[PDB]
RNA sequence: UUUUCGGAACUGAGGCCAUGAUUAAGAGGGACGGCCGGGGGCAUUCGUAUUGCGCCGCUAGAGGUGAAAUUCUUGGACCGGCGCAAGACGGACCAGAGCGAAAGCAUUUGCCAAGAAUGUUUUCAUUAAUCAAGAACGAAAGUCGGAGGUUCGAAGACGAUCAGAUACCGUCGUAGUUCCGACCAUAAACGAUGCCGACUGGCGAUGCGGCGGCGUUAUUCCCAUGACCCGCCGGGCAGCUUCCGGGAAACCAAAGUCUUUGGGUUCCGGGGGGAGUAUGGUUGCAAAGCUGAAACUUAAAGGAAUUGACGGAAGGGCACCACC
RNA sequence: GCUGCAGUUAAAAAGCUCGUAGUUGGAUCUUGUGGAGGGUUCCCCGCCCCUUGCCUCUCGGCGCCGGCCCGAAGCGUUUACUUUGAAAAAAU
């Protein structure tokens, strides 16, 4: 269930057994590379890259057609990012809080529900900082946020 | 059940239960030792005196009786305790101002029959028991 | 249960109409489908739940409006599985 | 959550055997439920299963009659030394005559008679009967 | 003197490795899409009523109760008509419906940020569950400092009722009720039912999303779409049904899977009183909150259910020892 | 009350949520054949790739006819667990 809410759902994707499918497939493995790499010059980001190749290509997954994936695509570049998007679009969001509760103090609601994606970046970074994929001088801060963000 | 069950939760289990002991009446009376130092005894089965005066206590609803106690002061410990007297006529083979051995009544610190506020019985009245006096395998020297 | 349940091969399509993941393998219910609307004759390929406007690069150049099921089309034309 | 996998099988071919089901349906498939529902095949309390694959964690079918009773785990996992043995095949087991309690050894996956046939103890997993 | 051998360290380029990445959870996190809701904050619109005031008209009583009285009234009340002001408040629609972590939340429109469910052949690869310490929110009443003050109203003053009546009832009325800024942490804060996970009957509905369809209907004949009809898949609030099983019973698809006793974990109980008292600590401006004994006393206290009796309970029926 | 208790109403779940320690934690990385001991396949040597993983050797024995073969020497990433030894005063 999740993590901060009570609710208890399915919505999670399902894959099929077979994965040489759907066999008549443009590009191969060569192709593949030079076509996620022109969409990281854009702006977009790992999720979004799978998402604009497999809607409109034959591309179902890249890990299908390919001994890699998204990330490890850009990882052979160094195209990567230098943190995981999943951190980033947590802090992105906390910001914007911090907007309308400086803009409005008798929002008791808004002033709860920081509480709960605070907590969540500080969880998902003892992640981490375990994995070495971060400083383990780095800690999360009123501060670093204002700096990361912008 | 309801608890947890794993390998390497000895802590939390011998602590719990060394804590959820002491509700126990039983444990409670045994092990804070409130319960000698409140006794008129200092724990022993028995304690002799000396005899202040004679009284009666009136039973307790619906027996009515007089049940003809007396009180006694202690030796070894000097604070003063109200006995019973067991079978008839006795309490004239008690003479005032004596020494005389007592004991508790039988049930450990809680009045026993129809009579309140008494937990004690007699037993010697001068190295001569009751029961000799009785039945007369024995007589007071006077 | 009636007690006389078969579980060891799967219903004709009954098995085939439940929940994705309760299915004895599991199998997304999504497809393909190879469009071609006119005065763009390219065969253009297209996920039945895209979640995003789908361009051509001919005169046409829209194709789905975004729905939260299946895409809907601006112009009712295509349909193929395509293959697998 | 399912912390403990072996504990959520047997509960349902526990409740299913109740009902009188002969078919069931029990996941996800480990290779210690594998080795855990030959034992108990092989004495004859169940029939043959099926494990269809996936590629994610598989599940499994069953055959079954009403001969099996009950089949239970143990949680946590102690240990025996062959003098234990005893005071534990007292409490499982309705009799001295049948039943079987399960364990696992470095020798492998047995029942108890078994494993005092090759003198090693180890750690003890369910029971049944 | 010199190599060799031996030991050690550091540096380049090249052969040889199926040359190296487990699967992607009916575990979790995150992106994406279309929606949804009395969810929250801020701003703004509106309605009627109530009280008071101004103006106009009509004349003798008006309020109120079981019955009365206090009280109000020819400068005219009450009532009718017309206008004005203030504060409060969102009826009927509004339901075994929705949303919220809980406490809670219903006039319009705009703005600000937030969230669930569902859809997904996208992404990450175990990032989880429950939780000492510690932290956020937390009705009503109360306290402190300001603003406001209709309505209701502890306190208080009267009028009745009653032997008495410091009460029920009627009239008047302070604190408060309202808002702003600080405190206070408690409730039958009740489903008197911890949280997370698995398995095990039937049926019909209802709210939200998605999928399919012979049918009708609304507009340009349409398509796009809405309304109704029929069925399916998720997750949500509930109901009905019974020899699943449980329970002391009442009852409960969970309070089930339990002497055939062991899925994970926190909190908490040990006869009735003495007592949430004594005492010390800690928190608070105050009011008080939290933590929290013992001496001594007693053989019952309590739960569910059954039979009686009783009722200034309800429904039938009867008598000149009851009435008319 | 670990084995082995109870918490709707009999005594009893913090108002509610967050959260560090503690406790607990998904799947995943090997099976058949002759001889020997016991059945009619199945549980000390070996074989398909592996089989107590290796070498490197050199010093002190065993061999066979200078040359060659195999025991002892480093060990299989670490623990728990289990099984065997050693080691333990008497009296009880």
């Amino acid at each position: 269930g999740r993590m901060h809410a009570p609710g208890k759902g399915l919505s999670q994707s399902a894959l099929p057994y077979r994965r040489s499918v759907p066999t008549w497939l443009k590009l191969t493995s060569d192709d593949v590379k030079e076509q996620i790499y022109k969409l990281a010059k854009k702006g977009l980001t790992p999720s979004q890259i799978g998402v604009i190749l497999r809607d409109s290509h034959g591309v179902a997954q890249v890990r299908f057609v390919t001994g890699n994936k998204i990330l490890r695509i850009l990882k052979s570049k160094g195209l990567a990012p230098d943190l995981p998007e999943d951190l980033y679009h947590l802090i992105k969001k906390a910001v914007a809080v911090r907007k309308h509760l400086e803009r409005n103090r008798k929002d008791k609601d808004a002033k709860f529900r920081l509480i709960l994606i605070e907590s969540r970046i500080h969880r998902l970074a003892r992640y981490y900082k375990t994995k070495r994929v971060l400083p383990p001088n780095w800690k999360y801060e009123s501060s670093t946020a204002s700096a990361l963000v912008a | 059940m309801g608890k947890c069950r794993g390998l390497r939760t000895a802590r939390k289990l011998r602590s719990h239960r060394r804590d959820q002991k002491w509700h126990d009446k039983q444990y409670k009376k045994a092990h804070l030792g409130t319960a000698l130092k409140a006794n008129p005894f200092g724990g022993a089965s028995h304690a002799k005196g000396i005899v202040l005066e004679k009284v009666g206590v009136e039973a307790k609803q619906p027996n009515s009786a007089i049940r003809k106690c007396v009180r006694v002061q202690l030796i070894k410990n000097g604070k003063k305790i109200t006995a019973f007297v067991p079978n008839d006529g006795c309490l004239n083979f008690i003479e005032e101002n004596d020494e005389v051995l007592v004991a508790g009544f039988g049930r450990k610190g809680h009045a026993v029959g129809d009579i309140p506020g008494v937990r004690f019985k007699v037993v010697k009245v001068a190295n001569v028991s009751l029961l000799a006096l009785y039945k007369g395998k024995k007589e007071r020297p006077r | 249960m009636p007690l006389a349940k078969d579980l060891l091969h799967p219903s004709p399509e009954e098995e085939k109409r439940k929940h994705k993941k309760k299915r004895l393998v599991q199998s997304p219910n999504s497809y393909f489908m190879d469009v071609k609307c006119p005065g763009c004759y390219k065969i253009t390929t297209v996920f039945s739940h895209a979640q995003t406007v789908v361009l051509c690069v001919g005169c046409s150049t829209v194709l789905c409006q975004p729905t939260g099921g299946k895409a809907r089309l601006t112009e009712g034309c295509s349909f193929r599985r395509k293959q697998h | 959550v399912r912390m403990n996998v072996l504990a959520d099988a047997l509960k349902s071919i526990n409740n299913a055997e109740k009902r009188g089901k002969r078919q069931v349906l029990i996941r996800p498939c480990s290779k210690v439920i594998v080795r855990f529902l030959t034992v108990m095949m092989k004495h004859g309390y169940i029939g043959e299963f099926e494990i269809i694959d996936d590629h994610r964690a598989g599940k499994i079918v069953v055959n079954l009659t009403g001969r099996l009773n009950k089949c239970g785990v143990i949680s946590p996992r102690f240990d025996v030394q062959l003098k234990d043995l005893e005071k534990w095949q007292n409490n499982l087991l309705p009799s001295r005559q049948f039943g079987f309690i399960v364990l696992t050894t470095s020798a492998g996956i047995m029942d108890h008679e078994e494993a005092r046939r090759k003198h090693t103890g180890g750690k003890i997993l369910g029971f049944f009967f």
